[PDB]
């Protein structure tokens, strides 16, 4: 229950997640859930074969998320405990 | 007891007790063994020949000051997207390699890359185009119009990058990183606009794996 | 100013002194 | 939940619909489904079936 | 006389083994391990895909809820 | 009201022959004689088959543990 | 108790998760097979159960059309178990 523990501590912090569907979505997290269900404000949505999208918030699905990308910055060995 | 058990729950319940029964985790030891399939994986950059390589607070003062060009481009974008040339300026379809290159680059002798031409392009189209100059790269001189090109596409780019945008660029920077080996005075044109757009691929976009650390 | 990225191009290849 | 030893006719995951009459359910949601047909195409008879929780996109009277 | 699926899996260990995951691509190797939540560790590993060996790939372990099924070989 | 695990017990004491619907796939379906099963519905199945749709084919598995996460429908045969 | 959870550490240090804290341990890479169709080459920091992951310095890795090799780079990553298919103990890898 260890790893998701760490994600629910990531408040604050901009990331890109990779969909399921490939989309690339980039934005400040505002919250994530036992489940992964994650909630972003100030968001860039880049699709496949359109232009992307601006949003001032949008939530997505622990079950429609690949992975996250987190920021270099991230101190994982204190995150880690 | 020992006679068949007659519900479902029984039975769950008895294969259960069963279940502590055996170990939870097991591990056969083997004795050899074989050979395994590579996995093909592309070159980083090559690194600078002493005394070429940039220093990080070159790097970090090219980026921030590409930054500040990004806010600017897109801030504007509207303004130039209505405004015009001639017959001119015709852009050539978005999936005409040989004409975006011919528009871009010349033997005329070329458009040079303006906010009132790059400002109208979509990004499925500087994506391409990107490309489009990344060929004509690999099998032509790096020329200081070529330069202005893929900077300015590279000032177009909207993050989050679409996968394949990340091995687009990524595939130029090993080009500048190859292209630099030839050189051979520091006073060569090609010196600081190759570590230019090593930098802004490395460090604007995130794969520094690729990024020139001096030293 | 419609070649201002032009112009910043210009700029950061000359920024480079080394 | 009410719905009991009514005909139903079903939507399963992977674009698959099949038709029968329900005789039982699970707290899970899974159920059981008799003198039922799967709907390709035309289609035929497999009489009394498992049916899983999840795997019903829509269930339709 | 029911062999249930823990003392199955438990009985493949240390032998050839083949693993089919939900997506169509399968596993030959010796199992060598396994755990609570029915992963695998698999070695000597090959790979078939629409029945083409598809390569080799030595030690793997294979996340459970991707396994279709397994069985037993020669 | 018969309850599923019911019906799958009767499967298991009968041992009957069964015809599962796979989750991930409408290309192929499994069928085996079902001898062992736990609450998770793993099931391991005997005589096993690979029955490929359209291509009427039939693959031999022999005894094979099925993984419950991967059953739409089970029928019997 | 919650002491019986040093079981879990027992477990994952033998059976089949050696996989993952080998290179958790030794700094090592590993070779991920992943439902996106593309294979992450990466170093395991931090995983669980359901290997759900944290990684470092990941290479995704893919072809496409005659196909070419494709490729890009991830400083940190979060991977969630269920994107994972198969993971190579010690891969092979070449230019």
């Amino acid at each position: 229950m260890k790893l998701v523990r760490f994600l629910m501590k990531l408040s604050h912090e901009t990331v890109t997640i990779e969909l399921k569907n490939g989309t690339q979505v980039h934005g400040t997290i505002t919250g994530v859930d036992v489940s992964m269900n994650t909630h972003l404000k100030a968001v860039k949505m880049t699709l496949k074969n359109r232009e992307p999208v601006q949003l001032e918030t949008l939530s997505i699905r622990g079950n429609n998320i690949r992975y996250f990308i987190l920021p270099d910055s991230l101190p994982l060995d204190t995150l880690l405990v | 007891p020992s006679v068949p058990p007659r519900t479902p729950q029984e039975y769950l319940r008895r294969v259960q007790i069963e279940a502590a029964q055996c170990p939870d985790v097991v591990v056969a030891q083997i004795d050899p063994k074989r050979k395994q399939s590579v996995n093909i994986s592309l070159s980083g950059c090559q690194p600078a020949p002493e005394g070429y390589s940039p220093t990080l607070q070159w790097q970090q003062q090219q980026v921030a000051q590409f930054s500040t060009v990004r806010q600017n481009v897109n801030k504007h974008r509207s303004h130039w997207k209505s405004q015009q040339l001639d017959s001119n300026v015709t852009m050539p379809k978005s999936e005409d390699e040989e004409g975006w290159k011919k528009f871009c680059l010349g033997e005329q002798i070329g458009f040079p890359p303006l906010l009132s031409i790059v400002s109208r392009m979509n990004q499925a189209t500087v994506t391409s185009v990107l490309e489009y100059l990344s060929n004509w790269f690999g099998e032509r001189d790096f020329t200081p119009e070529l330069g202005r090109w893929l900077y300015a596409l590279l000032a177009c780019l909207e993050k989050p990058l679409l996968p394949e945008a990340h091995s687009l660029i990524r595939q130029l920077a090993r080009r500048c990183s190859e292209v630099r080996l030839l050189v051979d005075s520091k006073d060569d044109e090609r010196v600081p606009a190759l570590n230019l757009l090593i930098c802004l691929v490395s460090r604007y976009f995130d794969q520094r794996d690729l990024a020139d650390e001096p030293s | 100013d419609d070649t201002a990225l032009i112009k910043a191009y210009d700029k950061a290849v000359a920024s480079f002194k080394h | 939940k009410k719905f009991m030893d009514k005909k139903l006719s079903l939507k399963l995951n992977g674009g698959r619909h099949v038709q029968g009459i329900l005789r039982g359910f699970d707290p899970f949601m899974n159920l059981v489904i008799d003198e039922c047909v799967e709907m390709a195409g035309q289609q035929n008879n497999i009489g009394m079936v498992v049916i899983r929780g999840n795997s019903i996109i829509m269930l339709e009277a | 006389l029911p062999l249930n699926p823990k003392p199955f899996l438990n009985g493949l260990t240390g032998k050839p083994v083949m693993v089919k995951l939900k997506w169509g691509m399968e596993y030959k190797g010796y199992l060598v391990s396994v755990d609570g939540y029915m992963n695998m560790q698999l070695a000597n590993t090959e790979e078939y895909i629409d029945g083409a060996l598809s390569g080799h790939l030595g030690e793997v372990l294979i996340r459970c809820n991707n396994v279709l099924y397994i069985r037993g070989v020669e | 009201m018969v309850q599923p695990i019911n019906l799958i017990f009767r499967y298991l004491q009968n041992r009957s022959r069964i015809q599962v619907w796979l989750y991930e796939q409408v290309n192929m379906r499994i069928e085996g004689c079902i001898i062992g099963f736990d609450e998770y519905m793993n099931l391991v199945l005997d005589d096993a088959e690979e029955i490929h749709s359209k291509t009427k084919s039939r693959k031999q598995l022999g005894r094979i543990m099925l993984k419950g996460d991967n059953i739409t429908l089970l029928q019997s045969v | 108790p919650e002491e019986l959870q040093k079981r879990e550490e027992e477990e994952f240090n033998t059976g089949p998760l050696s996989v993952l804290t080998q290179s958790v341990k030794n700094n090592t890479q590993v070779l991920i097979n992943c439902r996106n169709n593309k294979k992450l080459l990466g170093r395991v920091k931090a995983f669980d159960a359901h290997c759900n992951m944290v990684l470092e310095n990941v290479k995704e890795m893919w072809t496409e059309v005659k196909p070419v090799n494709k490729d890009r780079y991830i400083s940190k990553m979060f991977l969630r178990g269920d994107s994972v298919i198969v993971v190579l103990r010690n891969p092979l890898i070449a230019g």
